[PDB]
């Protein structure tokens, strides 16, 4: 029931936390702590837009939540997607005031259509977020381009 | 541009038995194919559940058969079919041989939880563009040619659309070219007895789903 | 498992002339600074697996929360922090 917090040195990195921090560790200054995001991509994990829906899936009664990050990396694949429901209204949920694209894509999967939309929102089945401008989702939104990732919090050297 | 076409393969070697159908207790409706998601507007006969029931019309004539003498005389006694023997399917100008005159062709669906990547609809709209095609480039990679082994030219077999916009169209045309025998009077009276059980199918075709009319 | 040893990451750090005047200054995409980490295999790795590891206990604190976008997690850290020694 515990966020880990990670100490780095100079490379040391020890998984930590206050439940641990030795009374020589030392934090001077909130700027030392910086959340980041880090992508999912890479071998074994499928490109193309139809082996990529299989991550994801609709599910109701749960509320989207979204938690911020200060930094992240490039990445190599990026999705933007459009979803009419059968009626012709729309699927995914515009994207709230302030959440924009994923700000470095080497290439964006950009696609539209219609689909059974069996759910009021799309999650991650991996459990990850979905990674949009310094600002991480378990929800997928309308027209905004994501990638997929985790977050993790530090604390940098003084 | 019907003429044209009637004028130069078929006739007077070939006469043309026609169909115009309409459905005229459908709405039309909205699709959008993946991955562009434009609106595009498909009209009332094309449907998926009227495009099923013409396709019930269309085999029922192909199954169409009449007395002469002793003989039982089918439509591929008569027709052209132009990749005989090699391939006896009729030639038959109709949009569902875009789908092989084939209900669980006209079915293919390729989608999951969030998409519907092909459909009868993105194939019908790749098809009136390239009716030779062997590969519809979608996830499904269909066919388009006919169950004759020839393109089906989109301005033949439809009716009711603005320009190229094919996908508008409120009519369907369905064309059975059959044999003039003018040459041979035996092949031609089992042609006309065939025909005479074809008009009178035809004019009493019972579902109020479909208005079937000829020229 | 999986493992990206190279991370090209992207962050925000203009205050040269007008540029701090968001009249005048970058745009929304403009605002990053770009860098390349390496040959630090240990460190990096052992990053993408922290946030891996984090995933769950984040996940259940939001499940838990009302509020829209948390923002205050490492300012709570900090409290915690001096709260362990001073409390
Ligand atoms: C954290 O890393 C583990 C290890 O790769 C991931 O676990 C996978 O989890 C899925 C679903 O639970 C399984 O189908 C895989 O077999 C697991 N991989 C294994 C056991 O090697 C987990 O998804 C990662 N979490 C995040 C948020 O990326």
């Amino acid at each position: 029931r515990s966020i880990p917090l990670g100490v780095i040195h100079n490379s040391v990195l020890q998984v930590s936390d206050v439940d641990k921090l030795v009374c020589r560790d030392k934090l001077s200054s909130t700027n030392q702590l910086r959340s980041v995001g880090l992508n999912l991509e890479g071998n074994g994990v499928a490109t193309d837009v139809p082996s990529a829906t299989k991550r994801w899936g609709f599910r109701s009664g749960v509320p989207p939540k979204v938690v911020n990050y200060e930094a992240g990396e490039w990445a190599e694949n990026c999705y933007n997607l459009e979803i009419k429901k059968p009626d012709g209204s729309e699927c995914l949920p515009a994207a709230p005031d302030g959440i924009r694209g994923f700000p470095r894509c080497r290439y964006v999967h950009k696609v539209s259509g219609t689909g059974p939309c069996a759910g009021d929102f799309a999650f991650h089945k991996e459990g990850a977020f979905f990674l949009y401008d310094r600002l991480a989702s378990t929800v997928i939104y309308r027209g905004t381009t994501f990638a997929e990732g985790v977050v993790a919090f530090l604390i940098l050297p003084q | 541009l019907e003429k044209e076409y009637f004028d130069q393969h078929f006739g007077p070697f070939f006469r043309t038995e026609q169909l115009i159908i309409r459905a005229p207790l459908t709405d039309k409706h909205i699709y959008q194919p993946y991955p562009s998601g434009a609106d595009v507007p498909f009209g009332p006969p094309l449907d998926i559940q009227i495009l099923h029931q013409v396709l019930d019309l269309q085999i029922a004539i192909e199954n169409i058969t009449a007395s002469y003498d002793n003989e039982t005389v089918t439509l591929q006694d008569i027709c052209l079919a132009p990749l005989s023997p090699y391939n006896t399917n009729c030639t038959i100008l109709s949009v569902l041989n875009y789908f092989q005159n084939s209900h669980s062709v006209l079915d293919h669906k390729k989608g999951d939880d969030f998409f519907v990547y092909a459909d009868y609809h993105t194939h019908f709209l790749y098809c009136v563009r390239a009716p030779a095609s062997l590969n519809d480039t979608s996830l499904l990679h269909d066919p388009c040619l006919g169950t004759f082994g020839g393109p089906v030219f989109p301005w033949l077999v439809l009716g009711g659309y603005d320009d190229q916009n094919y996908n508008n169209a409120t009519a369907l045309v369905i064309t059975f070219p059959v044999n003039n025998y003018y040459n041979d009077t035996e092949k031609l009276q089992r042609a006309q007895a065939w025909e005479k059980e074809f008009i009178n199918f035809v004019k009493n075709y019972k579902n109020p789903n479909l208005t079937i009319s000829f020229t | 498992p999986k493992c990206n040893p190279n991370l090209h990451y992207w962050t925000t750090q203009a205050a040269i002339g007008l540029a701090w005047i968001p009249y005048f200054g970058p745009a929304a995409e403009g605002i990053y600074t770009e860098g390349l980490m390496h040959n630090q295999d240990g460190l990096i790795c052992g990053l993408r697996q922290l946030a891996n590891e984090t995933t769950q206990a984040l996940q259940l604190f939001l499940r838990a929360t009302t509020e829209l976008r948390t923002f205050s997690i490492l300012n709570r850290k900090a409290i915690d922090f001096l709260l362990q020694r001073w409390g």
